RNA sequence: AGCUAGUUGGUGGGGUAAUGGCCCACCAAGGCGACGACGGGUAGCCGGUCUGAGAGGAUGGCCGGCCACAGGGGCACUGAGACACGGGCCCCACUCCUACGGGAGGCAGCAGUUAGGAAUCUUCCGCAAUGGGCGCAAGCCUGACGGAGCGACGCCGCUUGGAGGAAGAAGCCCUUCGGGGUGUAAACUCCUGAACCCGGGACGAAACCCCCGACGAGGGGACUGACGGUACCGGGGUAAUAGCGCCGGCCAACUCCGUGCCAGCAGCCGCGGUAAUACGGAGGGCGCGAGCGUUACCCGGAUUCACUGGGCGUAAAGGGCGUGUAGGCGGCCUGGGGCGUCCCAUGUGAAAGACCACGGCUCAACCGUGGGGGAGCGUGGGAUACGCUCAGGCUAGACGGUGGGAGAGGGUGGUGGAAUUCCCGGAGUAGCGGUGAAAUGCGCAGAUACCGGGAGGAACGCCGAUGGCGAAGGCAGCCACCUGGUCCACCCGUGACGCUGAGGCGCGAAAGCGUGGGGAGCAAACCGGAUUAGAUACCCGGGUAGUCCACGCCCUAAACGAUGCGCGCUAGGUCUCUGGGUCUCCUGGGGGCCGAAGCUAACGCGUUAAGCGCGCCGCCUGGGGAGUACGGCCGCAAGGC
RNA sequence: UUCCCGGGCCUUGUACACACCGCCCGUCACGCCAUGGGAGCGGGCUCUACCCGAAGUCGCCGGGAGCCUACGGGCAGGCGCCGAGGGUAGGGCCCGUGACUGGGGCGAAGUCGUAACAAGGUAGCUGUACCGGAAGGUGCGGCUGGA
């Protein structure tokens, strides 16, 4: 019955990226739409659009991959190596401004929901807020 | 388990078991002997090891191994119990301290004389 | 797993500095509890301390804060304050003096004795300092305190010399006897020089006091040290304590002799039974050094209670299955609030401790100063993405309508034939049964085989399938009735009604039990006959409960897919069952095989997950003792949880 | 080429690997350790009812009986409630102990048999019921952890 729409979306993307697909569909939410915007600016995907499927609004999330490499298993590298929901609906995780993770020692991104909108780990500490730690992506 | 179950049911603790009941965890506990005898070891080894049943001041009567080569222990000897077991001897989980009380240490033991209670040879040495 | 008599609440009093069932009358029947009441066991609590990468775990000795005690127990008095450690009264235990009737005493204050124990100190000095009490002051009291004494109990600092020195003494150890080692080590040469003798010898001390100014501000003067002749400084000055653990692997350090599963070692693996780096010694070496080891306990390793950070198909572990209460969790759009949540300042977070500096004791331990943030909670202000709530609204979730579809789904009642056994009649004879082979047994008293008639019970061949239905156990001749689940189509209705589910409740194979029927075949037990060393078995002949029915119990299993349910996502090839269609083919549900990606220790799984995610429940934490013991609940009992 | 012995390759199964001259099971016997039940015995803690009940607060009285400094009063004293505690009585929990008895565990070489591991010589396991010196056997039903 879709307990967690956002972990559903992140798992949608996690399964789409393992079989190297053009895009996959996820039902639309104004909050999901913000999270996909943040994934888009950082270069984890190529963008999105409010498509319509059977009178029901989904979101085509166009995937981005690495270059075709050589040797056995020429399947490319992922742009998203690891994406997982941190704060669960049964396990709420709330962080202040001084307690924010360093995702892959700066190389990754933490996405988290604050009173100043949906932000990243760098943007949250720039603005100085902290909030519900949505997910870590790299 | 789930976080809700861990809230409801919690996590248990190890709660160690005392391998030496020397009563208050005393490092040592004195008792008079009652029997000074020789016992045979377990399956893999073979000897006649020297043990003693000791009527502790804990109110316990326990066996105790008599280390070193040779002893001076009798039925009415007073002796200090140490702790630590002999694996080939079942029922012996505690050691006698030598050089403490009526029990004396090994004579002519000249290497590891901090153990087995032997005094320094003072022979320009 | 239930507790509750002042018990819960009220009214009016008593009482207190003061609220309050704190106590008392009268009234009402409440109060608490799985969010763990009540009860049992244990424990003084904290700042802090130990450990840890941290999250955590452990702990509360010194010191500071709080509490509670003062031989056991109770009570008041005085008083601002006590239920009063060195004040009072009473009861008991104990001790001491008694002229025997009635007195005295309370070291959990500083020392100290005794008992216990593995174990824990001086019946020291002084009010010079600080602090407390009384006092106008002088001063007096101060076992608070300042110090000293004892114990390597701990930490820190220092010494037992330094530099020279033989192709390398003696001793002793090993030797492939030539040599190698201890070893610059020592002997020996100088130089410095702990300890000890000698003189000086304090910081901690300046006030209280006195004079002036008025016993104010201010200036000046006087007395006073326990520690202690000690620290420290100067002069002189003698080479001057070293030990303990280990040397198989973890783990750094190897040979020789003795020994022979003996004596012995031991933390685990394990060594010792003739050539032992594992025992005993020696030589040598390694690790430390006024210590070194051992024991006992705490954290660590232990990510073996996993919040970080574990799992459950086969290793420990999915509840037998459903239903469902509490609880946990929950779709898309729009606003109100601003509880969760975030931010800002502010209040608090005592000191001490820890960290960062800078200093003080010749260094350090120790100590002083300054500084920095913690975390938690109060108040005020703000933010509204997510969670919550209130409200409006949506349809993908869910349920419902209409039209249908398959089925061993369930209960009741009825019925058909095949077969078995028995009874009757006919006909018919000398053997039939049975085994590996036999025997028991049945048979001339007319068997087995054949026919005809009759009774009775149980189970449904072919269909029938590696097939179907159900939540599970499970369900199979046919018929009728009553009845649940379920799948498809059409996108018509309500519209978030959702998922899971501790207890509860219901179903629950076989076997077993109770009461009453029925009993053809089969068949525990039991009896025979063989097989066998012996057979309480396997093989054969009989054969009772039971298997069948009704009603009531019983709750077990390899109740197995050894895989809980719900939803979302991630190649397909193929077989089969049942629906719909523009039925060549597509699509939906269901049952199978193979296999993308991915997962697994492998075996294997693979949209009928063991993949990738989320929600909820159950369970696991070495083998045995053990599903045993005790307690509890249930059962007629067996026994069950 | 069935059968007896030995050998060769493949494949299947194994709980064997000193390798089937293997391993393994349960009574029985001796010894020892911990332990359950047990006529009872001995304590500890606790609860309930009643009896006696000191000191002492409080409440009366303070009168045929005292004392007082201001007496329609105070003190002494008497009575009462509560009361530490002692006594009696019956329960609850816990601990030690008990003739005897049940099972468990250990003890290098004890007696009896062959249960399981290979189709273990009757496939095994299992719930249950009955039976047997012992493992175990058989009945009914289920499982693949077998053919
Ligand atoms: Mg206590
Ligand atoms: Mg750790
Ligand atoms: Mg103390
Ligand atoms: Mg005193
Ligand atoms: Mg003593
Ligand atoms: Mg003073
Ligand atoms: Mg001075
Ligand atoms: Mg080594
Ligand atoms: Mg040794
Ligand atoms: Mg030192
Ligand atoms: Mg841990
Ligand atoms: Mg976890
Ligand atoms: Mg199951
Ligand atoms: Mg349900
Ligand atoms: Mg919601
Ligand atoms: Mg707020
Ligand atoms: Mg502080
Ligand atoms: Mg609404
Ligand atoms: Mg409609
Ligand atoms: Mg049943
Ligand atoms: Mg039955
Ligand atoms: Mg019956
Ligand atoms: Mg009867
Ligand atoms: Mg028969
Ligand atoms: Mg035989
Ligand atoms: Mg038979
Ligand atoms: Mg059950
Ligand atoms: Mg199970
Ligand atoms: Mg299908
Ligand atoms: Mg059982
Ligand atoms: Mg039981
Ligand atoms: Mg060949
Ligand atoms: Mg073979
Ligand atoms: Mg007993
Ligand atoms: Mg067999
Ligand atoms: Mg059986
Ligand atoms: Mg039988
Ligand atoms: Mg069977
Ligand atoms: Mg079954």
């Amino acid at each position: 019955m879709l307990t967690d729409p956002i972990a559903d979306m992140l798992t949608r993307i996690r399964n789409a990226t393992r079989v190297y697909k053009e895009s996959t569909d996820v039902p639309a939410s104004r909050f999901k739409e913000e999270i996909l915007r943040i994934l888009a600016r950082e270069g984890f995907i190529k963008g999105y659009e409010r498509v319509d499927v059977d009178g029901k609004p989904y979101l085509r999330v166009y995937l981005k991959y690495g270059p075709r490499r050589q040797g056995p298993d020429p399947r490319p590298e992922q742009v998203i190596h690891h994406i997982r929901r941190i704060s669960k609906p049964g396990r709420r995780v709330y962080v202040g401004v001084k307690e924010i993770p360093r995702v892959r020692r700066g190389l990754g991104i933490a996405i988290l929901s604050t009173s100043k909108g949906v932000l990243t780990d760098r943007e949250a500490r720039k603005l100085g807020v902290g909030g519900e730690l949505i997910c870590e992506v790299w | 388990p789930t976080i809700n179950q861990l809230v409801r049911k919690g996590r248990e603790k190890v709660r160690k078991k005392s391998k030496v009941p020397a009563l208050k965890g005393a490092p040592f506990r004195r008792g008079v002997c009652t029997v000074v005898r020789t016992v045979t070891p377990k399956k893999p080894n073979s000897a006649l090891r020297k043990v003693a049943k000791v009527r502790l001041t804990s109110g316990y009567e326990v066996t105790a191994y008599i280390p070193g080569e040779g002893h001076n222990l009798q039925e009415h000897s007073v002796v200090l119990i140490r702790g630590g077991r002999v694996k080939d001897l079942p029922g012996v989980r505690y050691h006698i301290v030598r050089g403490v009380y009526d029990a004396a240490g090994v004579k002519d033991r000249k290497k590891s004389r901090s153990k087995y209670g032997t005094k320094k040879p003072k022979e320009a040495a």
